[PDB]
């Protein structure tokens, strides 16, 4: 598998990179916050009736 | 054993829990692995002239 | 003798997915990405800066202003590179 | 709170769980610059204030760090901290002082 695509940067002393535009970026992220309230009858479960 | 494997058979679906928990964390060492390295999606590298 | 035993009684362990080499290569791009680019790579896309400038906005961030990076700059470097090299002699020599 | 600059976010309920939709700010369309860490105007060193020192090939500018808007080097928005003789790196270029027209008329 490939990791990522490669990109190398253009470093030097004196280049710097301004950017001259921007995006306005909307991104879901969902996170579960609760699960299901169970009870169990125990001498039901094990022996019924 | 196969007589061992019979009468282990009767006690229901705890070996398929165990697989399926052991399975359950397995994957997440890899996610775990993945949240914490795979944080860039461009591999960079640093010029020659360092 | 530990992991044949645990292999014959039925214990496996799975290799993980990804390899020593392919973590070394994502810090590795870590590393690329902060020394070339500043923090500016894991907001969007990498822009590179000069790395005394990059260190003069980090000595913004904690409230000094930058000329005292500017004026100061091979103290810090020489002060960076014996921390790095302590680093490396500190976990060598200390076995905990 | 999102990939890039964190603007701000909204909640969604979900069942059994939160999905948040977060506004972000991503710089896009960048343009390489030549940059100075300061300028030496009169034997002193002019350092931005907020910015950063960028040039086009032939004339400096100082303009915000996350966005190019370049503006011309000038008193207000550089401060003084030096000779020119300590600075590597530092660069001559004139610094433009807004009271000289006012005294001069
Ligand atoms: C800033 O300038 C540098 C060099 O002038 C650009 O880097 C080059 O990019 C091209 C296209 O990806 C590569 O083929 C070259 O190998 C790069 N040169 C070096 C020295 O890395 C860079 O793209 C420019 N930045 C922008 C935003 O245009
Ligand atoms: C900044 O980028 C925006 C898009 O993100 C540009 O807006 C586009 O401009 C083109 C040409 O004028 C139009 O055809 C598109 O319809 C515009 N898109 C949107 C969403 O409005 C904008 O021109 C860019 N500005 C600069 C200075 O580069
Ligand atoms: C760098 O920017 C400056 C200011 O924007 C440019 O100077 C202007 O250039 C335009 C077009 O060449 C002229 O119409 C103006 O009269 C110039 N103004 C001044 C005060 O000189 C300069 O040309 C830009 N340099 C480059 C290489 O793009
Ligand atoms: C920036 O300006 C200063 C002052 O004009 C320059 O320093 C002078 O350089 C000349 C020629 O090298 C010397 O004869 C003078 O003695 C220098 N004066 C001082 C006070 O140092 C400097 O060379 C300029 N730098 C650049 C890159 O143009
Ligand atoms: C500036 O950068 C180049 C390559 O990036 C390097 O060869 C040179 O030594 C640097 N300047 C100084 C004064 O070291």
């Amino acid at each position: 598998m490939s990791l990522g695509a490669e990109n190398s940067v253009a470093y030097s002393n004196n280049s710097i990179a301004i950017p001259t535009n921007f995006t306005i970026s909307v991104t879901t992220e969902i996170l579960p916050v609760s699960m299901t309230k169970t009870s169990v009858d125990c001498t039901m479960y094990i022996c019924g009736d | 054993s196969t007589e061992c494997s019979n009468l282990l058979l009767q006690y229901g679906s705890f070996c398929t829990q165990l697989k399926r928990a052991l399975t359950g964390i397995a994957v997440e060492q890899d996610k775990n692995t993945q949240e914490v390295f795979a944080q860039v999606k461009q591999i960079y590298k640093t010029p020659p002239i360092k | 003798d530990l992991i044949c035993a645990q292999k014959f009684n039925g214990l496996t362990v799975l290799p993980p997915l990804l390899t020593d080499e392919m973590i070394a290569q994502y810090t590795s791009a870590l590393l690329a990405g902060t020394i070339t680019s500043g923090w500016t790579f894991g907001a969007g896309p990498a822009l590179q800066i000069p790395f005394p400038m990059q260190m003069a906005y980090r000595f913004n961030g904690i409230g000094v202003t930058q000329n005292v990076l500017y004026e100061n700059q091979k103290l810090i470097a020489n002060q960076f590179n014996s921390a790095i090299g302590k680093i490396q002699d500190s976990l060598s020599s200390t076995p905990s | 709170c999102g990939k890039g600059y964190h603007l701000m976010s909204f909640p969604q309920s979900a069942p059994h769980g939160v999905v948040f939709l977060h506004v972000t700010y991503v710089p896009a369309q960048e343009k390489n610059f030549t940059t100075a860490p300061a300028i030496c105007h009169d034997g002193k060193a002019h350092f931005p204030r907020e910015g950063v020192f960028v040039s086009n090939g032939t004339h400096w500018f100082v303009t915000q760090r996350n966005f190019y808007e370049p503006q011309i080097i000038t008193t207000d928005n550089t401060f003084v901290s030096g000779n020119c003789d300590v600075v590597i790196g530092i660069v001559n270029n004139t610094v433009y002082d807004p009271l000289q027209p006012e005294l001069d008329s």
